[PDB]
């Protein structure tokens, strides 16, 4: 299993100090998996 | 205490005796001031069947012979004693719980009768269940039952 | 003892208390009706009360309404009479700027640091009675609130 994306999640706290949201943001899905994959690899789980 | 009423009902509002001397003057047929025999068992039976009981003479038999309209306001007012108009009712169950939704659940209505306060059996509290219609799921209506114990509703009719 | 004017009030409270029976006392209900009626000091009491650390059976902790009569004496002596001078003074030197700008966040650490402690819901509780604001209250008010009771 691989973490082949970046990503960056924020979370959102108050004054009180309870949680009130979260803001998330990912950086360079990875391409060119669907064409020619190497030796015993495989595009992504959604196919499976 | 004496619990005799030697006053006719004095401890009463006064309108529901315009609405007694309505019903007596509408069962006495006779219109002598007095039930009788001849009176109850025709207009019992204006919406009745001929009932085949002997209960009208339960009444003149609760009461010796025909009786007066004193005697019959009087044998209801010994009826009426530590209750009140819905109102109160309507308010308290309104602050028992603040949502006022009426949704008392079956666990914490009888969590909130039977267990404090005066105590008394939960088996004859269960004459609340058996009877009176509880809504689904656990949670019990109020308004409903404010009315039937009132005059405001009635669970059947004949 | 005073006139039958308190017996009165702890036969009343006795049948105030009268769940699960009304003869038999709690120790938990005993305590926390003595608390009420006027007597602060509770927290050390327990061994002092019972002269038994046992705290394992809550159903049955034995304790009648005839000797709870010289238990209420024995605490009410007042073995212990704090004044708020002490108390003002260990706030303000819990405060940060004087004034109370923000008190909300360290008054909570403060309560949970300890460890005898046992409620959060009365913390989160504590917000009613004039402690509404983010600790707007230079604790005065909460002080003088608190000892009104
Ligand atoms: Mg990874
Ligand atoms: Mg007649």
């Amino acid at each position: 299993n691989s973490s082949r994306f970046g990503k960056f999640i924020r979370i959102n706290f108050d004054v009180t100090g309870y949680i009130v949201g979260a803001n998330i943001e990912t950086y360079l899905l990875e391409k060119s998996r669907a064409i020619r994959q190497a030796k015993d690899e495989r595009t992504f789980h959604i196919f499976y | 205490p004496q619990r005799a009423t030697s006053n006719v009902f004095a401890m009463f509002d006064q309108s529901q005796i315009q609405e007694f001397k309505e019903a007596f003057n509408m069962i006495d047929q006779n219109r002598d001031g007095f039930i009788d025999k001849e009176d109850l068992h025709d207009m019992l039976a204006s919406m009745g069947k001929n009932p085949t009981d002997e209960y009208l003479e339960g009444m003149m038999s609760e009461a010796p012979g025909p009786i007066n309209f004193t005697m019959f306001l009087t044998m209801f007012g010994e009826k009426l004693n530590g209750t009140d108009p819905e109102d109160v009712i309507r308010n308290a169950f309104a602050c028992f719980d603040e949502e006022a939704s009426g949704f008392i659940h079956e666990d914490h209505l009888r969590e909130l009768l039977t267990t404090m306060g005066d105590r008394f059996t939960d088996e004859e509290v269960d004459e609340m269940y058996r009877e009176a219609p509880i809504d689904k799921k656990g949670n019990f209506n109020y308004v409903e039952f404010t009315r039937i114990l009132k005059h405001g509703a009635k669970d059947k009719d004949d | 003892d005073f006139s039958e004017e308190q017996t009165a009030e702890f036969k009343e409270a006795f049948q105030l208390f009268d769940r699960t029976g009304d003869g038999k006392i709690l120790y938990s209900q005993c305590g926390d009706v003595m608390r009420a009626l006027g007597q602060n000091p509770t927290n050390a009491e327990v061994m002092k009360v019972l002269g038994n650390p046992k705290s394992d059976e809550m159903n049955l902790k034995t304790l009648k309404f005839e000797q709870f009569l010289p238990m209420m004496q024995t605490i009410a002596k007042n073995k212990d009479q704090g004044c708020f001078e002490d108390y003002v003074e260990g706030l303000r030197v819990f405060d940060k700027e004087g004034n109370g700008t923000v008190m909300g966040a360290e008054i909570r650490h403060v309560l949970v640091t300890l460890g005898e402690k046992m409620t959060e819901e009365e913390v989160e509780q504590l917000v009613a009675g004039h402690e509404d604001s983010n600790g707007c209250i230079n604790y005065e008010e909460l002080v003088r609130m608190v000892l009104s009771g």
